[PDB]
C-alpha cells in the first residue's frame, strides 16, 4: 500500500535494473531454501548465482541439471556471489525468438503486438513481468495504479500488480514475489493485457 | 420480387445500390435486364444454377448472395440517368444526375422537369373531391 | 489457372455472401463423400444441409451427432436441402467469445474479429477475415492496389498454415473455389495463436 | 522428492490394467499429434482408437498396424485413448522368448524364458508394460508392505547401448496420463536388436 | 445402456483376510466408478471413486485408504478392504456413469454385497418347516396363507422364495425385510426368518398339488480358531414341503 | 562294432579338447594359398615363427598379404619346425578393446532349465565357431565334466542363436574317423564365423 507516493519511486529504483541473463549453467547444489548456480564462464573463477527459492521450488533442480537464469538482485558485494529470487528455468536448447501479442488499455478510450520478443520456450513470470514493465515508453512510475493480465490458452488469466511495494520497498521486498519460481511454457501462453488506470 | 430502392438520384462519382428481395419465396438465379426509357429488354449480368458466378463493353456489377438478396452496383459512368433496372419479375428502379408544374379544374398538367428539357402530360360537381407523377434529392408531386 | 482480372471479380461475387450458421444441428445420415445434417428448426420441415467432404472428412461423423454448420454454398435450391463443402465441426456446448489477435502488413487488428467456437472450422476463420478485409480495405474490388496476398494462421506448435487471398481455379464458380473447404480442416483455439495477414 | 509410498500407489493403481491389444488394424486418418486406428472388428461399429504421439512422428490412412496401449480415460462411446503403442503389423505368427536378469539389493536371479513377445517390431510401451506386470505379479513391487524403494528396467541392444526406464516414478499428480505420458514417443525396437533385459531392484 | 453387477455378492471370511469384491459390467460403456459403504441403515457412505474412466482416483473423507480399489477395464473394478474383523461387516456397493470428463450429474447402481467376519466359528445351518393353513382363516377369509420358518442358522445369509407345484413362484408371498435374532441383542444370537404365501381355499383343498418352501444356503464354516466340532456341515440347503387337502 | 559308438568318443574328444589353444592377436598375414592362410606370430613366439591355418577354398580368399588378423585355433599336430598347424580359427583383427558377456541356457533331460547368463566371455565382435565351440565346451568340462568316463551323458548339442532366427547346431558328442585331433578339429576347416551383433544366445542340451 503506502499510496502511490513513494511507490512510483521505489519502483523506478527497483525496476530500473540490469537483469542477470546467464544462459546454460549447472546445478552445483540445491538446498531446501536455495539453488546454487555456476556463473563461471560469464563471471569468472569461483562465481555463483544464489537463487533463494520457496520449498515447493527447490524440488527438482539438482546437480548437473544445466539451467537458464534470469532474475534481479537485492544487494551487492560479497564479492564472488550473486543473489536473486527465483528466475530459474531448464536450459533452452534450440534458439528461438517468441514475439509476444498484446494490448494496452488506458482509460479514456483505448482500442503492442510484436513489441516484446521472448527467447525461451519455458519462461518465468519474473522475466516476463520485468520485460513488459521495462517496456512501459509510457514512463509510468497520470496513472494511479494498474496491473498485467497474462492469458493462457486454457482461459486462466494471471494478474500482476504494477503499482505496489511491501513497505521499506527494498528490491528485496518487492522481488520476493519471485520466490515461488513460477513459470509458463509458451505453448500455453496466448497474450497479455496491460490495464492502466489514471 | 422487389427492387426496394425504386427510383433515386444517383450522382456523379457514385455507386448505386439496388437490392432485389423476395422474403415469402425461395429463389435460384436472377437476371438484370437493362434498357433506356425506350429500346427494350436489354441486358447486364446474372447468376446461374444456385450460384455459378456471373458484347464486351459492360461498370454494372452484380453479386447474388442469399436466395433472397442480390444487388447491382453501378459506379458513375457518364450521364445516362436511368432505365428501369429490373430483376418471376420485379418492379422498376430509376436513376439520374426539376419541378413546379401547373394543374386545371373541371384536365391536368405536369411541366417544369445543350440541355434537352421535357414535358409529360395526362388529363382526366361533387364537393371538394380530389385527383392527384414523377421526376427522378428524390422528388414526387401532384395536382389535387 | 489464369488472369488477375477475372479472379478479383471471380471471388468478390461469392465472398459477398451470407453463410449458413445453424448451431447444434443433428446429423440425419452420413455416407461416402458427404454428411447429412438436420436444419428443420432453423429452416423448417424437411430442410437439411449436405456436406460434400473428403472420404476422410466423413467417417468422422454419423447418426445424431450434435454438430455446428457454418459454410458458404456453391449453388442453391433442390427444395429441402442446402449445399456446401465441410464447415461442419462438433457443436459448441458452452458459450465463449474468442477475440483474435492479429497483424497486418502491406495497422493493428487485435480484437476486431471474434470467433464463437472452441473447435473452429477453417472455412469460417477464412471467411470472417476476407469480409473484414473486403469491408474495410476493399480488395476484391476493380479499384484496388492489391495484386496478391494470403493469410497466415499460426499455431502454438510453430506452424503458419497458409491461405491464399487472391486465388481462383479452373472455371470459377462457387463450386470451383469452395472445394478448398471439402477437407473439413479444423483448428482448436487453445492451439490458435494469431493471424498475420499480408497484402501485396 | 522421494515420496516412495504415494507412488507405489499411483502405479499399483495405474498398471493394474488390461491393455488394448488390437492386432492387424486399419487406420483411416491421422492429424498431427494423433493417430486414428480402426477397431470395429474388435470393439464394434464405428469404434476407433486415438493414439496421441507427440507430433512430427505422427502410417497415414489405410495402412495396417498393431496396437498395444494402456488407456488414460473413457466414455466417448466410440474411442479409447492411449499414448502410442502403435506398430506396423506382424504379418507372420512369431514367438520370441526374452532373456534378462533380475538384480536386487540376494543378487543375480535367472528370468530367461518367461516373457514372450510376438512381434518382430515391438513397442517399448509394451515391453515396459509386460515386464512391470511380471514383477508385480511375482515380486509385488507396488504393494505397500514392501522393501522395493527404487529400480528400473534396462533394455540392452545389439549395438551396445542400454535403454533405461524408471520403475518407481510418477509426475505431478499420479494420474494415468501423468505416467503413460512417456509412451507418447511411440518409441519402438526391432527384435533383432533387442539383446536381453537387466532389472535392478534397490531395497 | 444397461445393468452392471457385483460378483462376490457375499460369503464369509476369517478375521484377517483381505476381501475380494469386483464390480462387473456388461456392454454399457461405463467410464467412472464409485465404491459406497452401507453398514445397517442411513444409506451410502462413499469410500472411494475411480475418476473419469481412470485418469486417476482418490479415497474420500480422510482415513486409511486401506480399502484398495483399482479400475482396469471399462468392465472391471474392485474394492479390496484389508484385514477382516467384525469391526467391518457392512454392505459395499458400486456404480458407473455416462457423459465424459465433465461435471453435471450421476448415473447408476449395483446389488451391493454382504461382508461378514466371524471367528471362533460355531456357525450352524437352518432347520426349516412349513405350517398348513387354519380352519379359522379358511372360514371368514376363504384364503390359505402358509408359513415358513427358518431358525438356528447364524451367518444372516439365507434366501426365500416359495414353491407352488414343482416350479418357480412369487406372488401373494411375503417374507421379512430381514432375519431377526432369536435371542435379541447379545451374541451367538442365532437367526430366524419367516414368510407367508397365502392362496385360495380351493386350490389348497386340492391334493397331489405340491407346496414347498426354500431356504437358500449361501455361505459356510470358517476355519481359523480351530475348525469342526462335530457334525459341522457345508453350504446347507434346506426345504419343507406340504400338500393341501379338503379332508 | 568299432565304426562309431558311445565311449572312445567321450574320450577321443576328452583328449582332443583338454587342450590349451593358440590366442595370438593382431598378427600380419604372410601369404595365402588356396588351402592355407599363413600368419606371422613372431612377436609372440620368437623369430621365424608362424601359424599355418589350413582352410577351405571358400575361406582362403577372405584374407591376404599384410592383413591384420587375430588367431584362435586348437592345434591338431605339433612342431619340430617353427610353424604351428591348425584349421581356420582366423578373423579380422579386433581394433578396439571390448567385452561380450554372453547369454544362454543349459537344458538337461533330468530337470532342465539351468543358467549361464554372464558365465562365458568373448572379446571379439567377429568370433569363429571354433573359439565359441571351444570356450563353451571347456566350460561344460570344467563344470559338468561331460566327457569324463563316469558320465550320465550320451547325447547333447550346442545351439547358437542368430538374431535372424537361424540356429546353428554343434554336436557335443561326435568324433569321426580314427578319432584324432586332426580328425575332430577338421570340422573347422571352413573357418565359419559370426558377427556378435547377429549373435543372440546359446542353448546347451544334454539327453540321458
Amino acid at each position: 500500500k503506502k499510496d502511490i507516493s513513494n511507490v512510483k519511486s521505489d519502483l523506478l529504483y527497483a525496476y530500473t535494473i540490469t537483469p542477470y541473463d546467464y544462459k546454460d549453467c549447472r546445478v552445483n547444489f540445491s538446498t531446501t531454501h536455495t539453488l546454487n548456480i555456476d556463473t563461471q564462464k560469464y563471471r569468472g573463477k569461483d562465481y555463483y548465482i544464489s537463487s533463494e527459492m520457496s520449498y515447493e521450488a527447490s524440488q527438482k533442480f539438482k546437480r548437473d541439471d544445466h539451467v537458464d537464469v534470469f532474475g534481479l538482485f537485492y544487494i551487492l558485494n560479497s564479492h564472488t556471489g550473486e543473489y536473486i529470487y527465483g528466475g530459474i528455468t531448464p536450459a533452452q536448447n534450440n534458439k528461438v525468438n517468441h514475439k509476444l501479442l498484446g494490448n494496452l488499455f488506458i482509460s479514456g478510450e483505448s482500442q503492442l503486438n510484436n513489441k516484446i520478443i521472448l527467447e525461451k520456450d519455458i519462461v518465468t513470470f519474473q522475466e516476463i513481468d520485468f520485460k513488459i514493465r521495462k517496456y512501459l515508453n509510457y514512463k509510468i512510475y497520470p496513472y494511479v495504479s494498474g496491473r498485467i493480465e497474462i492469458g493462457t490458452k486454457d482461459g486462466k488469466h494471471e494478474q500482476i500488480d504494477l503499482f505496489d511495494s511491501p513497505n521499506e520497498g527494498t528490491r528485496s521486498d518487492i522481488f520476493a514475489k519471485y520466490k515461488d519460481n513460477r513459470i509458463i511454457n509458451m505453448k500455453n501462453f496466448s497474450h497479455f493485457d496491460i490495464y492502466l488506470e489514471k | 420480387v422487389s427492387q426496394h430502392p425504386s427510383r433515386v438520384i444517383a450522382k456523379s462519382g457514385t455507386s448505386v445500390k439496388i437490392e432485389c428481395r423476395s422474403l415469402d419465396f425461395q429463389a435460384t438465379t436472377m437476371f438484370w435486364y437493362r434498357q433506356f426509357p425506350k429500346q427494350s429488354l436489354m441486358l447486364m449480368a446474372t447468376s446461374a444454377e444456385g450460384s455459378k458466378a456471373t458484347g464486351v463493353e459492360k461498370k454494372f456489377l452484380i453479386n447474388h448472395a442469399s436466395l433472397t438478396l442480390s444487388t447491382l452496383t453501378v459506379t458513375s459512368a457518364h450521364p445516362e440517368d436511368s432505365s428501369f433496372y429490373i430483376c418471376y419479375f420485379g418492379p422498376g428502379t430509376r436513376l439520374t444526375v426539376p419541378p413546379e408544374v401547373a394543374v386545371f379544374e373541371p384536365v391536368c398538367l405536369a411541366t417544369g422537369f445543350n440541355d434537352s428539357r421535357y414535358a409529360l402530360s395526362s388529363r382526366l360537381q361533387n364537393p371538394r373531391n380530389h385527383f392527384r407523377v414523377q421526376f427522378y434529392v428524390t422528388q414526387i408531386v401532384s395536382a389535387e
